[PDB]
């Protein structure tokens, strides 16, 4: 998923 | 002195340009060295030929996948994964270079370049460098991203190494 956007 | 590495970025093979990074070996030596060695390919694997597979405008550009025996998701130079070294440095703005992970102590090869301040990642992702030259190229890469991160063209690391 990659770093979270929040 | 801190090492500098470069990526020559291509868009479906057409050269876009060079991004150079300072790696903060003075603060996160183990993490800096991983990225440095993956950038030169000196261990027999690394970033050359890999893609930025997740690019989210206004957020970050992520890459660092490459093929190895137990995976296609990359690995560190210390075996498959390694611990979060420290969280001294913060995601303070555009150009920050930081490690992707799957939770605490799961650093491999994947990394991202922030195109904005991303303070909610502080203490979760190890910051280990910053863009030195070529932020314009990172901005260009960003335009091939999308909200869910899928890229509209293949953004690849045509060449990379140490300056």
């Amino acid at each position: 998923p990659g770093p979270l956007p929040a | 002195v801190n090492p500098t590495v470069f990526f020559d970025i291509a868009v479906d093979g057409e050269p876009l340009g060079r991004v150079s990074f300072e790696l903060f070996a003075d603060k996160v030596p183990k993490t800096a060295e991983n990225f440095r060695a993956l950038s030169t390919g000196e261990k027999g694997f690394g970033y050359k030929g890999s893609c930025f597979h997740r690019i989210i405008p206004g957020f970050m550009c992520q890459g660092g996948n490459f093929t190895h025996h137990n995976g296609t998701g990359g690995k560190s130079i210390y075996g498959e994964k390694f611990e979060d070294e420290n969280f001294i440095l913060k995601h303070t703005g555009p150009g920050i270079l930081s490690m992707a992970n799957a939770g605490p102590n799961t650093n491999g090869s994947q990394f991202f370049i922030c195109t904005a301040k991303t303070e909610w990642l502080d203490g979760k992702h190890v910051v280990f460098g910053k863009v030195k030259e070529g932020m314009n190229i990172v901005e260009a890469m960003e335009r091939f991203g999308s909200r869910n991160g899928k890229t509209s063209k293949k953004i690849t690391i045509a060449d990379c190494g140490q300056l």
